[PDB]
């Protein structure tokens, strides 16, 4: 059900310490009988000053974008069919693939489903409508049957 | 009735339900006859 | 889509009409429906459709 | 039943945020050539680029991409 | 759920996985990798909905999970009882019948 | 109740021009009857392209 998600408003992550990269400033004084005239000023203020002139250093993400399509590859890309898989660059995978194994090392493409699969439609997915959804992590009953008996 | 009410600086109605009995008679005297009877009261039509 | 080719079922509301039984005969039965987009769509922010 | 086509027109949007490079920065604008200003009217085309591509070689027949046996092969322009 | 048409859409070209580029260079290359390539403009999918929407066909279906699919052997098929009026008549309990 | 968390796709946070610290190229024009001759470019093009 691809209704989207709020993101309204911009979201940033930034330096521990706020501010992010500065520079050194000496300060300055004025001459009191010029209209623009300036002597250092060396009295008991330090000639190393921190300024940074601007905005604090950023980087933006959009958050439930991310989390999406986390989802939409969590929850179904996973579980698609083994045709449309594919087995992994440079690495050993099983003879069999009946094994956790073979299951656990088949690569699926992720812009398979990607966030606008069927947006502003209520419409399962045409591969997954062959597959059984009960053989899947968010089975609720089975956890808690494999939880009775522990971890 | 006198009803009070919030100043509301836009337009609005007053929505009044007057409850009365509402009643119909439905008659078939013949093959691809009817005939009906109706009473609204309070209110006559 | 904003393009849609439909199909609906429609009931009558009517109180006296639906909880009648009726018996052997013909009948004339006529309705008017309305076509204007403000009453018979419905938008999320009140948007004049026409 | 009742049968038609209707159109709910161009004003209709049923998702919240954009479908497209929704990734990316709302401030950042695509990769650009503009002419601004110098006159040392003279207008000089700035460029503000990304070249994410390593290749083989750099060519006036572009960058190459490939070898088809002995001859090198170049980049499709049309997509590549 | 509606889908772009190809049989009155004239402008029509289908562009394959393999180049498909919405959200470039913000994410691995069909592989859960990390971020591969630049910005640039996204080409897939076209709008559905807009100034500039295309033409669209119509696709139908339903599921019905966790069910079986009934046809009760009666007459007008509904419950008046355990023991049914079909499985009572004297044309098909009084006499044999192959099924095909 | 510990499932662990969905976190197999890598999430990523950008600068606020989607490519931050860059360097600057200066254009260059192929000399079109040699196979590999060049020529640099300064006059209707910005000498620093980032």
């Amino acid at each position: 059900e691809n209704h989207g998600t709020e993101d309204e408003l911009p979201n940033y992550c930034f330096p521990l310490g706020g501010v992010g990269n500065n520079s050194t400033y000496t300060k300055v004084k004025p001459k009191t009988g010029q209209e623009n005239g300036w002597e250092k000023d060396a009295t008991e203020f330090s000639d190393k000053n921190e300024i940074r002139v601007g905005n604090n250093f950023a980087m933006e993400i959009n958050l439930n974008a991310n989390l999406w399509r986390n989802f939409l590859y969590s929850n179904i890309a996973l579980y698609l069919p083994d045709k449309l898989k594919y087995s992994p660059s440079n690495v050993k995978i099983s003879d069999n693939p009946n094994t956790y194994d073979y299951m656990n090392k088949r690569v699926v493409a992720p812009g398979l489903v990607d966030c606008y699969i069927n947006l502003g439609a209520r419409w399962s997915l045409d591969y997954m409508d062959n597959v059984n959804p009960f053989n899947h992590h968010r089975n609720a009953g089975l956890r808690y049957r494999s939880m009775l008996l522990g971890n | 009735m006198t009803f009070e009410v919030d100043p509301m600086d836009e337009p609005t109605l007053l929505y009044v339900l007057f409850e009365v009995f509402d009643v119909v008679r439905v008659h078939r005297p013949h093959r691809g006859v009817i005939e009906t009877v109706y009473l609204r009261t309070p209110f006559s039509a | 889509g904003r393009y849609v080719p439909f199909h609906i079922q429609v009931p009558q509301k009517f109180f006296a009409i639906k909880n009648l039984l009726l018996l052997p005969g013909s009948y004339t039965y006529e309705w008017n429906f309305r076509k204007d987009v403000n009453m018979v769509l419905q938008s999320s922010l009140g948007n004049d459709l026409r | 039943d009742i049968r038609g086509v209707l159109d709910r027109g161009p004003t209709f949007k049923p998702y919240s945020g954009t479908a497209y490079n929704a990734l990316a920065p709302k401030g950042a604008p695509n990769p650009c050539e503009w002419d601004e200003a110098a006159t040392a009217e003279q207008q000089k085309t700035h460029v503000f680029g990304q070249a994410p591509y390593s290749g083989i070689n750099i060519t006036k027949e572009g960058i190459q991409i490939g070898v088809e046996g002995q001859t090198p092969k170049y980049a499709d322009k049309t997509f590549q | 759920r509606q889908v772009v048409d190809d049989t009155k859409y004239k402008d029509y070209q289908q562009v394959g996985i393999l180049h498909q580029h919405n959200n470039s260079g913000f994410v691995g290359y069909l592989a859960p990798t990390m971020r591969e390539g630049q910005a640039y403009p996204a080409n897939f999918p076209y709008p559905l909905i807009g100034k500039t929407a295309v033409d669209s066909i119509t696709q139908k279906k339903f599921l019905c999970d966790r069910t079986l699919w009934r046809i009760p052997f009666s007459s007008n098929f509904m419950s008046m009882g355990a023991l049914t009026d079909l499985g009572q008549n004297l044309l098909y309990a009084n006499s044999a019948h192959a099924l095909d």
